[PDB]
């Protein structure tokens, strides 16, 4: 007879919220740490290599099949080690996504710089060959050297969106545009 | 003159404002084998007929080429016992957990009824399914192309096609 | 063509007179601009786009697998 | 035959189908010109001499070549019936509306049905054969006759001059009024059926409601049965003063346009 | 005298409940009689849910626009 | 009875009148379009609601307009074959 | 007697203990049910005034009260406005 585990508040009738400096930083995270020193992921990663190890014994040695799950092993041993320098809790040992903003191991800015770029590259690619193929039929039947010229010349999306953008020439007034006025507003 | 004809479909859909929607995109796919009553009707029918033989005889092909190169199927031979795989898994992402695929097709248990014993067999018979596709292929061109109207075969000749 | 023959038709008119010695080639008369038309379709030219993409994946995790530089 | 149909009358087994709907639904009612759009367009009258019921019809000659079917009306399950009046040129296959086939007669063609959108269909299908004269006509249940489809002689596709026009909304659909400005009055739920000078005068009136600095306040009720309560604002200078705003406000707009 | 938008000029239409509102088509022909309540018949490269694309519109629902005034790119 | 309307923007097509299965549509003269013909709804106690009429209009909405009366259904609007309220 | 299912019930060790006598007696059940039969002989009365809904005399005929004067007169609780709103203020 007991009931879920009680947790602790803090009974904080000071007045005063205290943020900690020092504890914006991963590093300073007392429930994630390196997966080097993780007991756990070590454990998970021992638990991998037996398991391939023990898949492998199946096939003779010199066989195709045991070369490629001594490949498998080898690319697992390298992406443990490439993963030793990730952040994993501890108690799961598996690797964790920073998503605070903090440039870490991990983390998440540059990943988001890279895909906003490639697909700001892909909708503006597309959006310059809808502007200078203004008909269903070039829509229909791309037109390859001005699709492919679009597609290489959207690389310089950030700037040249950012560009017509404040000069009036990306977006389309409101008064220009098929927008919903049934109601006869 | 023949590709031009080959996206017909496409420059019909694109000549007409009616027909520049999305919609008439999936009319056109709704309506791919939906051949429409016409004098080449018949021919038609049976060169889509030819054409998907050929299809199933490039799948045949296929089995058969991985019976050859991707199955334990010698193996299977001298222990029936054992699980038959016949499609072999590269080691990409991280699918190398599923890499011997058992086949539950019975291909193995077909072969071994058809005195099939080599895995050189199993080429030969894939590559003359191959030729058997191509040669399908080459009819069903021919037919919807070259070749007589067939529209006596299910009124007229339905005695000499029974 | 009074024998009813499907369009495109690479076909001699049946209606002939005694054996000729004639050249019938049963080929498609196909163009080379419209081969290149036909293969700049929205669907050859999206899913050429998409096996391009998918490949280009599949060489990236090939020869660096997993996220081993995150 | 008893098993094949009930052996009593078609009337004995509607019972009261009259004086329940029009208690059921007193909705359901027929205007004063049915089959005609205006009062004084000619009401061409017909009999059962003319077009009979179908129960008093057996192996007429101007039935077509029908062998029956189980798709046709419910004979002493229903008593309304619709009858189409054709006339031909030559004896051709046509398709009942019930499905089957039946073959016309040389001459003059009768058929009977219980739907009036089986008629019409029929109808389409003998135009579309190059037949005119085609004249759809209705079996009430004590056998009164009201002819329809070309109600005036000529065909709906065809203009005809004494066809006063019905249901004709002066405005475009989406001028109708909407039913928030409608709310209270017998058109809330169907703004359609509003006059257009309703619909109008509700659309110039949410129009006045927004214009706050120059609505009227308008005074709130003496109900109370003590004395007026002196209050501290003239209702008379107020008034004086609207009507004023009223006026200049009214030139200034006229003047606008 | 000719009343309304020119021949073939593009003009913008102001009815509210139209498929094109606010966007932009060609005048086919106006129907110069004063009986006719939506003479204005202008055609659009946009079909409608329809399938139609000409539409006939009332003088006081089309903008007539200048050769350069308006935008090009819709 | 499903109210069925007609506006100004009726331009004389016919397509109603001929898309109607039960002859509600009606072409009266009238002096708004140019084909001098306007549709009309005489016989709206016919109606089935099959909106056919609608799906024949060729403006940019429908000039002709069926509004739906499920709490007015008719054994002429509801399409009744088998059971008789007469 | 139970046979227990689930693994809660198990594993906690509660056990449905019966009360040894009923609870209610029967007497006091059939002061419920008396209670419960007035409250239905209303409940028939509130159904009978709904479904034939308001007579037009009645608040027509029947003069307001003072207090129903007076907060007409000035807008107050729910009125000089379309809406019910328990929760108005
Ligand atoms: C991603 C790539 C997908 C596969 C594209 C293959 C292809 O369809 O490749 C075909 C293309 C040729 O481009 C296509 O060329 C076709 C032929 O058109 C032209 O072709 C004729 C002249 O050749 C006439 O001028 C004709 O009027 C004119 O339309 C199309 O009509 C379009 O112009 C265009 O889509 O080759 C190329 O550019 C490919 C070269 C790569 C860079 C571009
Ligand atoms: C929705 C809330 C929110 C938002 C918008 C941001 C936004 C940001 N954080 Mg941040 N952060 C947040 C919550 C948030 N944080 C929380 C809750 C924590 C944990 C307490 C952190 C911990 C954190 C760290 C440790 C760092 C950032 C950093 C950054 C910046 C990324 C670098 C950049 O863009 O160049 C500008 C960016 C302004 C980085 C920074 O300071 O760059 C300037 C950095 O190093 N963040
Ligand atoms: C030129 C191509 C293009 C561009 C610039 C945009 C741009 C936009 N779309 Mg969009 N869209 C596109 C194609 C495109 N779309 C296609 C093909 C579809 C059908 C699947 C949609 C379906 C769609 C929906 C359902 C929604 C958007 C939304 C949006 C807006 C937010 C961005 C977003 O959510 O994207 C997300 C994009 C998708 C989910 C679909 C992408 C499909 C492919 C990748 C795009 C096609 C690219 C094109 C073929 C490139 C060819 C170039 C070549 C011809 C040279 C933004 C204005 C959202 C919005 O309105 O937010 C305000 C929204 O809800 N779009
Ligand atoms: C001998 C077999 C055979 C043949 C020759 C045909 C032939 C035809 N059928 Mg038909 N049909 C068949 C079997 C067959 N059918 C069976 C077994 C069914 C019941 C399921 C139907 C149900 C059916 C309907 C309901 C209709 C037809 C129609 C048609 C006509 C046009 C077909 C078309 O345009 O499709 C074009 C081709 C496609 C649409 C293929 C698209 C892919 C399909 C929809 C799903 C496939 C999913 C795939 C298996 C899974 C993907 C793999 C996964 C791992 C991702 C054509 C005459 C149509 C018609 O109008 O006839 C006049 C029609 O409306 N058929
Ligand atoms: C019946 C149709 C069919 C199906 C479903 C498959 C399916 C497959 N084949 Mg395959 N094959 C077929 C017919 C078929 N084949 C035929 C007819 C031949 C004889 C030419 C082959 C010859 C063949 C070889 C030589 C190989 C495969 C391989 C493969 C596998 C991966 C394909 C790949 O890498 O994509 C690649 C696709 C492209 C590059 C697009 C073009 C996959 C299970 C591969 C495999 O199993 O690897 C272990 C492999 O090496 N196939
Ligand atoms: C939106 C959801 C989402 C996200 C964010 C990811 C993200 C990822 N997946 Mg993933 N995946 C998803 C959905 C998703 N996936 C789905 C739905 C499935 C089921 C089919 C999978 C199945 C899956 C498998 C099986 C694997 C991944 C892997 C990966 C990682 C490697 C990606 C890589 O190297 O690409 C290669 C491509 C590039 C790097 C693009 C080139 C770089 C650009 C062009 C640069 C442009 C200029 C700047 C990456 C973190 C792999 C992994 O384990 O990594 C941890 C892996 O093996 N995914
Ligand atoms: C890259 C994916 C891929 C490819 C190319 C193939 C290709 C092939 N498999 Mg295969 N397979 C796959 C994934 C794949 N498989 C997976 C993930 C499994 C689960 C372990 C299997 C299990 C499997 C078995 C057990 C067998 C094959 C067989 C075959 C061969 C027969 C051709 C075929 O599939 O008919 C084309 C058929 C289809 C495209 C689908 C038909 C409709 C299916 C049966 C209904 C269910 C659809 C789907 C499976 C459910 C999920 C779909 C969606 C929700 C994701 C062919 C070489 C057979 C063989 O003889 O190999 C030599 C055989 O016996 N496969
Ligand atoms: C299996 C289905 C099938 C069917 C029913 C037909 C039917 C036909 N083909 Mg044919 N054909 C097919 C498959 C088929 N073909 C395939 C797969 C190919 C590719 C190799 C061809 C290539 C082909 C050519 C090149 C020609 C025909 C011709 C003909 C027609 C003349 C047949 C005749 O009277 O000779 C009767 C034949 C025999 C009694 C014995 C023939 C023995 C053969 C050679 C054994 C192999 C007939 C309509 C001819 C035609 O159009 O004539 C007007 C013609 O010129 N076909
Ligand atoms: C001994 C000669 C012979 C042989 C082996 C075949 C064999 C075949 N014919 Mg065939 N055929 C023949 C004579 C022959 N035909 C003759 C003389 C005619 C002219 C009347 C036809 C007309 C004919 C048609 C019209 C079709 C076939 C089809 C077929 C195939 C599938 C049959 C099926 O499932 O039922 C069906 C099969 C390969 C079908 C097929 O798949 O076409 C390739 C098909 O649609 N045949
Ligand atoms: C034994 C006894 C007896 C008898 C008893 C009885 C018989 C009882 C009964 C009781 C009962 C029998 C009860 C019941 C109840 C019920 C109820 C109570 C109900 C209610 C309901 C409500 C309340 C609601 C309503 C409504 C609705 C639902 C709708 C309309 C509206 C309204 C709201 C109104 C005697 C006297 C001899 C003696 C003493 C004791
Ligand atoms: S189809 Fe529409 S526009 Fe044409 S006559 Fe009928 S209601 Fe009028």
């Amino acid at each position: 007879i007991d009931t879920a585990p009680v947790t602790k508040m803090k009974n904080l009738k000071t007045g005063t919220v205290e943020v900690d400096q020092t504890k914006l930083s991963v590093k300073s995270w007392g429930h994630m740490e390196p997966c080097g020193q993780n007991k756990k992921f070590q454990k998970r990663i021992k638990d991998e290599a037996f398991k391939l190890k023990k898949r492998q014994d199946k096939y003779a040695k010199g066989s195709a099949a045991y070369a490629g799950v001594q490949e498998v092993i080898d690319q697992a041993k390298d992406t443990a080690k490439a993963y030793e320098g990730r952040w994993c809790g501890k108690k799961d040992g598996l690797p964790r996504v920073i998503a605070t903003g903090e440039v870490t191991r991990g983390g998440i800015v540059t990943p988001a710089l890279m895909f906003l770029y490639t697909t700001g590259w892909i909708g503006y690619a597309g959006r310059s060959y809808l502007l200078r193929t203004k008909d269903a039929a070039k829509e229909i039947k791309i037109d390859v050297p001005l699709a492919l010229t679009c597609m290489t010349s959207a690389f310089a999306w950030p700037v040249y969106s950012w560009q017509d953008i404040t000069n009036g020439r990306f977006v389309a007034k409101d008064t220009e545009i098929r927008v919903q006025r049934m109601h006869m507003a | 003159d023949f590709s031009k004809a080959a996206f017909g479909s496409a420059t019909g859909l694109v000549a007409k404002a009616a027909s520049q929607t999305t919609t008439a995109i999936w009319n056109l796919h709704a309506d791919a084998h939906d051949f429409s009553n016409s004098s080449y009707l018949s021919k038609q029918v049976f060169a889509a007929n030819l054409a998907h033989i050929g299809v199933v005889f490039i799948w045949l092909s296929g089995m058969h080429f991985h019976g050859a190169y991707f199955s334990n199927y010698l193996d299977w031979l001298q222990d029936p016992s054992i699980a038959p795989t016949a499609q072999q898994v590269s080691n990409i992402a991280n699918q190398s957990v599923l890499n011997p695929i058992r086949v539950t097709s019975g291909f193995f248990n077909l072969w071994l009824a058809e005195g099939i014993t080599s895995t050189y067999q199993l080429k030969v018979i894939a590559a003359f399914g191959l030729i058997a596709s191509a040669l399908c292929f080459l009819g069903s061109y021919f037919h919807m192309h070259s070749s007589t109207s067939f529209t006596r075969v299910l009124n007229t000749k339905l005695t000499s096609l029974s | 063509r009074k024998i009813p023959a499907g369009p495109y038709s690479v076909s001699v008119e049946p209606l002939r007179d005694g054996a000729t010695n004639e050249v019938s080639i049963v080929t498609p008369p196909i163009s080379s601009e419209g081969v290149q038309e036909y293969l700049s379709l929205a669907p050859v030219f999206f899913m050429a786009l998409a096996i391009f993409t998918s490949g280009f994946a599949i060489e990236v995790l090939r020869f660096f697998p997993d996220t081993r530089y995150w | 035959a008893v098993p094949n149909t009930p052996k009593s009358s078609p009337d004995t087994l509607a019972g009261n189908r009259t004086e329940a709907s029009a208690v059921s639904r007193p909705y359901d009612k027929f205007n004063v010109n049915y089959p005609l759009s205006s009062p004084d367009q000619a009401r061409t009258e017909v009999t059962t001499k003319e077009i009979p019921r179908p129960e008093d019809l057996v192996d007429s000659p101007k039935f077509p070549l029908f062998g029956g079917s189980a798709n046709g009306y419910m004979s002493k399950a229903t008593r309304e019936r619709h009858a189409i009046t054709w006339t031909a040129k030559e004896e051709t296959t046509f398709e009942m509306p019930t499905s089957g086939w039946a073959m016309m007669n040389k001459g003059e063609n009768l058929c009977y049905f219980r739907k009036k959108e089986q008629c019409i269909a029929l109808c389409k299908q003998l135009r579309s054969m190059k037949i005119n004269d085609v004249k759809i006509y209705r079996l009430s249940k004590d056998g009164t006759v009201t002819f329809l489809h070309p109600s005036d002689g000529v065909f709906p596709e065809k203009v005809n001059k004494g066809r006063v026009p019905v249901n004709f909304r002066p405005f475009t659909v989406c001028q109708n009024a909407k039913q928030g400005e409608l709310k209270f009055t017998e058109y809330w739920t169907k703004p359609y059926e509003a006059d257009a000078l309703t619909t109008l005068f509700v659309k110039a009136r949410v129009a006045a409601y927004n214009d706050v600095v120059n609505l009227f306040p308008l005074p709130n009720p003496k109900l109370t049965s003590g004395p007026a309560e002196p209050t501290s604002v003239d209702y008379d200078a107020l008034t004086k003063e609207a009507m004023e705003g009223q006026k200049k406000r009214i030139e200034a707009a006229m003047a606008s346009v | 005298a000719w009343v309304g938008p020119k021949k073939g000029s593009q003009v913008r239409i102001l009815r509210p409940e139209s498929y094109w509102f606010q966007q932009r088509g060609t005048v086919v022909n106006v129907n110069q009689k004063t009986n006719i309540k939506y003479p204005v018949t202008v055609k659009f490269d946009f079909v409608n849910y329809a399938n139609v694309n000409t539409n006939g519109f009332a003088l006081w629902e089309v903008d007539e626009l200048k050769e350069g005034e308006y935008d090009p790119d819709l | 009875a499903h109210a069925v309307k007609i506006y100004d923007t009726c331009i004389g097509c016919t397509l109603c009148v001929r898309a109607c299965p039960t002859d509600v549509i009606e072409m009266v003269p009238a002096t708004v379009n140019a084909a001098k013909q306007v549709a009309s709804t005489p016989r709206v106690e016919d109606c089935v609601g099959c909106k056919r009429c609608e799906t024949a209009c060729p403006t940019d909405f429908l000039s002709i307009r069926v509004y739906l009366q499920e709490n007015e259904e008719t054994q002429y609007s509801l399409g009744l074959d088998l059971a008789d309220w007469s | 007697e139970r046979i227990p299912g689930g693994k809660f019930t198990k594993a906690q060790g509660k056990i449905v203990a019966t009360p040894d006598e009923d609870g209610f007696t029967d007497s006091e059940v059939a002061l419920a049910l008396i209670i419960a039969a007035v409250v239905l002989y209303l409940a028939i009365e509130v159904t009978k005034s709904l479904f034939y809904g308001e007579d037009p005399e009645t608040t027509a005929k029947g003069p307001m009260t003072p207090f129903e004067k007076r907060v007409v007169e000035k807008g107050l609780f729910g009125s000089r406005g379309d809406s019910y709103s328990p929760f108005r203020p």
